[PDB]
């Protein structure tokens, strides 16, 4: 045993390693593993086809626009004017309450971060037999604001970038829409569920009818356009944020309006109990002062409320505890005292100026739990 | 055919490539495996006791895969505010977008500060996922079987709440398969259960029944990443998506 | 060049596929789409039974669907939901004869497991006044997914990688499909661990993107034939045949 | 021009350069970048529950820049003694004589005691500053948008507070500018906005509303530097300045 005398380290704690990071960093953990030098492995047939990657999936193309060209469309009529941003949309005419959508590859996986820049890639695919002629502008018009929308044409595009297709044989082409804008990146369009940072697209994507389509008097009068977007080769991505997206996987969708009644955070399930300091109260717990506490119901002077489930099967059961009147107990919360007409002559005691300990527990029984947090109806009534 | 490229009509000059963020802010992103790897928020608990739990009574458990939990939005009267409004994260956002999966995951469960007691961590990869209904955190009732229970063979790790409240994992890939299922699963095929998650992580404190009430409805909340062994293989286009801000604001 | 002679004989120039006995042609160049690199044998991993390929007689071609594709059928329209190691099966079993019947599949009669890659050539026979174009997609394991009741449409198949066949050109699709299951085999039938959704690896599925266009007096229907090939196979566990049950009829 | 210097009349000998206090004191304070990386205080705030506060609510935010947030005296009866006496400090009296930035900020926010819940951080660079109004400390009210809750890509941080209660951060240069203002801003363009603040940092508790009552008036303070990328661009005039030792004392 020598002793070891000189000064130690002096550091600090903390209670965590860092969530944020993940590229340069030796993480250390506690491995579930029986080695501690044992890492999954790949072999030949378990191999990884896909580098999971932003210039891989972006650089898919996936459709998301199917154009309606006649034969009576003129020479200026508006295919379409998406916008050119990898957030270009497709809805789905769908019931749902919430509208589901379609995004290209660029899209979801642009979704994801703050900012963009670089080359879009649009792939059209003008389906049409060899004997359909036609010829269409696709142009791109940089920096047009959503008042500037409307008023165009095809030959204030022509003063722009534009690309003259001739549809006589070869029936698809692929137009690159330029990056410009004065910001070497660009904030993206949705953003979370924030209206504000909200920011539309750098520029606008057109496509109009250069030379009306001729078809012969054998093959049909209309044609469908395809159009699909890829990240371009110059497309990239960078500052992580929270998705703009969210899955279809769960629809559904809770309105957290502030009408209805019910307990607050934490004090749910709640049961029929007695307490010492209190007759029956809800109590969300076994020890003492574990009563459920309730929020204060706005009620207006000269008139009172009490209570009625809108679900009595989600209610706590002693009978199912149905009626309750929320009152003050003095340390600070409001109780909720279940009752048996009865909660309407103590909501008439103490809304008109009684009190709890005015004379004006063989009901609990099991003492089953609520339903989780159970939506309380307010009914009300005059004084 | 899909990346086809008939005739590029291009107008564009040379763009200078930043290398994905490389020449302005001193990091690339164009590798999607390491933004993967920052810890998203997994799931999201009240410890909610039922009955009187003895000492190997475990908490609550989780089945652990990398496409996220069967999404809790909550009561409809007390909605769990993140997943209700802020849709599913990052890591099933590109899990949406694959179609098999062959790695690891890490969790990182954090602990509530107000319980002192010791926590044990089961990792169990003997379990079967049955549908993604009940692909979900399962706060467990009285105990019938043994997976109501600490068990012995399998790995587990034992954090002490009074040093430190969290736990940080790494959950290796025991399957007999080549890769796991990603997307959500509707277990057609009896043994096609076996391949969905990882396995099944259950978390129980050493608590009696007399600190049992400082346990309860306190909050437990879940991270995860996807540990540097994970590789997504077959490339599965996405679904339809839901745009978050056109979700309705709560009216006044 | 662009020098049109036609002749008694045609014009153009005629490819090929040989098989085993099987010659199948056609006039235009395939629309090929081939969703995974080829997959690797393994039969070494889990099998010490007699494995063995029964290429000269399963690496045949053989139809197991056809279909008019009217100008009735709308845009977004399943025309074939294939799933193709059972569709192999239950076409014959639509045939309303056996499986030992045919040359192609008598080892999934005898064999209990199976692992190979599928050629499929979903070829057309539209005019070429005809305008309308479809996509042969390949999803690996759709029935084992509960939310491709949603992705099922034509912007869904389009992101992964997928075939086109226009109605104008003609256009054959080429699609070669290797093996990736979640297991490295496919049971032929029920198998101790799992009985429901046998041989199912996955859904050739052939939505349309464009209907059909054309004159008022133009050719209204359009058919559509899928040939598949089993070609990398390898087949083992060898059973009896009287195990082996008919397939779903789907 | 301003620096010309026409004719030096020099009645003065040579002195003896001390290298900035090298020679005295053993360090050099010429660099004022490395004063600026001394840590000042950047907020200070009571903890004010408004609503009833979920685990995902943040309690607090903050836009993070370093001219100094819009400087609380506090309300006429109870005032923040120190931004009341001593005015502004440091590095928004250096940073008052710049026009543009381009770099990093540190935090070190430092947490009350008697709290032991854990606390996440966020980092969200998407939030634009709308004008020196509101560019200041928001104790947040009950939820609306996305803004005031935990979100899942952005870059966060969980301090358990029972083993340290201060974290210590580095919040990035994630702007798509060339450098951002550093006056105060009265916003006239809409996505010059985009260009004041490196981003939003929200700090919330994860404790439910019955730990949530030990929470409320506790103090948080917060302290900045400027964190080695910092780089001050184009040299603009000292405004007027206010002397300190002039305010009026508190008559008895
Ligand atoms: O707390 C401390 C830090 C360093 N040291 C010693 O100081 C020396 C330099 O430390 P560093 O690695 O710069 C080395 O001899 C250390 O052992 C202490 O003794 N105590």
């Amino acid at each position: 045993n020598p002793s070891y005398q000189q000064s130690p380290r002096h550091f600090v704690p903390t209670g965590m390693h860092s969530l944020a990071l993940g590229t340069n960093l030796v993480e250390p953990l506690h491995a579930l593993r029986l080695d501690a030098a044992g890492t999954t492995q790949h072999p030949v047939g378990c191999a990884p086809d896909e580098d999971m990657t932003v210039s891989s999936i972006a650089s898919r193309y996936g459709l998301i626009r199917r154009v309606q060209w006649k034969k009576d469309h003129a020479k200026g009529s508006l295919l379409l004017q998406l916008d050119a941003d990898p957030f270009v949309e497709q809805r789905i005419e769908g019931t749902n309450p919430i509208s589901l959508y379609w995004f290209a590859p660029v899209g979801v996986v642009s979704s994801m971060f703050m900012q963009w820049r670089g080359s879009l890639e649009y792939r059209f695919d003008i389906i049409a037999s060899q004997f359909h002629t036609g010829r269409l502008i696709v142009g791109y018009v940089p920096g047009l604001t959503a008042s500037l929308q409307l008023q165009m044409d095809y030959m204030k595009l022509k003063s722009s970038s534009y690309v003259v297709f001739d549809l006589q044989e070869s029936n698809s082409f692929t137009f690159e829409v330029p990056y410009v804008s004065y910001r070497p990146w660009w904030v993206r369009k949705y953003g979370g569920n924030y209206l504000p940072s909200s920011t539309d697209a750098p520029s606008t994507l057109f496509m109009y009818v250069q030379v009306p389509l001729i078809p012969m008097e054998a093959v049909s009068d209309t044609i469908d356009i395809n159009v699909y977007v890829r990240g371009g080769s110059s497309f990239e991505v960078c500052v992580p944020v929270q998705p703009s997206l969210g899955l279809n996987w769960n629809t559904d969708f809770i309105l957290r309006n502030d009408e209805e009644y019910r307990a607050k955070t934490g004090y749910a399930p709640y049961y029929a109990g007695v307490w010492h300091s209190f007759s029956l109260v809800f109590r969300w717990g076994s020890a003492s002062d574990q009563i459920a506490q309730w929020p204060t119901i706005s009620v207006p002077r000269g008139e009172l409320a009490f209570l009625r489930i809108k679900d009595g099967k989600q209610a706590a059961v002693g009978q199912p505890w149905r009626t309750m009147v929320v009152w003050p107990s003095g340390h600070g919360y409001n109780i909720g005292i279940p009752t048996y007409e009865r909660a309407r002559q103590l909501a008439q005691h103490l809304y008109g100026g009684g009190s709890l300990t005015d004379e004006k527990a063989n009901q609990q029984g099991p003492g089953k739990v609520s339903n989780g947090n159970p939506v309380w109806e307010v009914m009300r009534a005059p004084l | 055919e899909e990346s086809r490229n008939t005739t590029v009509l291009d107008t564009t000059t040379t763009l200078q490539s930043s290398g994905f963020g490389r020449a302005f802010f001193g990091e690339a992103f164009n590798d999607l495996k390491t933004l993967m790897r920052r810890y998203q928020l997994y799931g999201q608990l009240l410890l909610s006791v039922t009955t009187d739990k003895d000492i190997d009574h475990c908490m609550f458990t989780f089945p652990c895969l990398p496409q996220g939990l069967a999404l809790d939005i909550g009561s409809a009267g007390s909605p769990h505010e993140i997943f209700n409004r802020c849709r599913d994260g990052i890591i099933p956002l590109i899990a949406s977008g694959y179609r098999f999966y062959r790695g690891d995951l890490r969790y990182k469960i954090v602990f509530p500060s107000n319980v002192n007691s010791n926590i044990w961590v089961q990792h169990r990869p003997d379990r079967r996922l049955e549908g993604w209904s009940a692909a979900k955190i399962v706060n467990c009732d009285a105990v019938s079987t043994g997976q109501g229970v600490y068990n012995h063979g399998y790995a587990s790790h034992i954090q002490i709440t009074r040093v430190n409240n969290v736990i940080e994992l790494e959950v290796p890939f025991y399957n007999a398969t080549c890769y796991n299922y990603l997307q959500a699963f509707n277990a057609s095929s009896a043994a096609s259960s076996y391949a969905v998650s990882l396995g099944e992580i259950s978390v129980g404190f050493q608590a009696t029944s007399d600190d049992i009430a400082s346990i309860v409805n306190k909050p437990v909340t879940i991270y995860y990443s996807i540990g540097d062994g994970m590789q997504f293989s077959q490339w599965v286009g996405y679904q339809p998506m839901m745009i978050l801000d056109q979700l309705p604001a709560p009216v006044v | 060049m662009d020098n049109p002679n036609p002749g008694p004989d045609g014009e153009g120039e005629v490819e090929l596929e040989k098989d085993s006995n099987v010659v199948l042609t056609t006039q235009r160049d395939p629309s090929t789409s081939i969703p995974a690199p080829v997959s690797v044998k393994w039969s070494r991993w889990t099998s010490n039974d007699v494995v063995d390929d029964y290429a000269t007689i399963t690496s045949r071609w053989y139809q197991i669907a056809e279909f008019v594709w009217s100008k009735d059928d709308p845009f977004d329209k399943e025309l074939a939901r294939l799933i193709l190691p059972r569709a192999l099966l239950s076409s014959i079993e639509a045939n309303s004869d056996a499986i030992c019947d045919v040359p192609n599949t008598i080892p999934f009669k005898v064999h209990a497991y199976w692992r190979g890659d599928m050629e499929v050539r979903v070829q057309i026979n539209s005019n070429k006044f005809q305008v309308g174009q479809l996509q042969a997609t390949w999803y690996y394991s759709d029935h084992e997914n509960l939310n491709i009741s949603s992705k099922r449409s034509v912007y869904g198949f389009s992101q992964m990688d997928h075939a086109l066949i226009s109605a104008s050109a003609s256009n054959e699709a080429k699609l070669v499909i290797p093996f990736k299951h979640v297991y490295p085999f496919l049971p032929t039938r029920i198998v101790p661990d799992w009985t429901t959704g046998i041989l199912d690896m996955g859904a050739l599925n052939i939505r349309v993107i464009a209907p059909l266009r054309m004159s008022a007096t133009g050719p209204t229907t359009c058919n559509v034939v899928v040939f598949i090939k089993l070609n990398n196979s390898e087949f083992t566990g060898t059973s009896s045949g009287k195990f082996y049950a008919s397939q779903i009829r789907a």
